């Protein structure tokens, strides 16, 4: 407990929002828009991913 | 050959008085460690101590 009280600090607590449309959109050039590709991949019963 | 004088009588030795000496020692007192500050306010650290 004394080692804990020595190693105790004040934390910096940062929130961040991750939007997956931006993430799958901003990639390497094998990238895609999330909405249309999920709509097509769930509409079609194909292997495609 | 019986002497006319009567023999002198010896005085017994004095016994020694065994005596003990009781002395005390002086150990030096300890000083304080360093003030390390913590995160907690007063009552929580007080109850902890």
């Amino acid at each position: 407990e004394d080692a804990h009280l020595k190693q105790e600090q004040r934390a910096l607590e940062v929130e961040r929002t991750v939007s997956l449309a931006q993430v799958y959109q901003s990639l390497g050039e094998k990238s895609f828009a999330l909405k249309d590709k999920i709509e097509a991949l769930l509409q079609g019963d194909k292997e495609t991913s | 050959g019986q002497p006319l004088h009567l023999p002198i009588y010896a005085t017994p030795a004095d016994p020694k008085a065994l005596l003990s000496a009781a002395v005390a020692t002086s150990q030096g007192g300890g000083k304080l460690p360093e003030s390390f500050i913590s995160l907690w306010r007063f009552p929580h650290m007080l109850e902890n101590a």
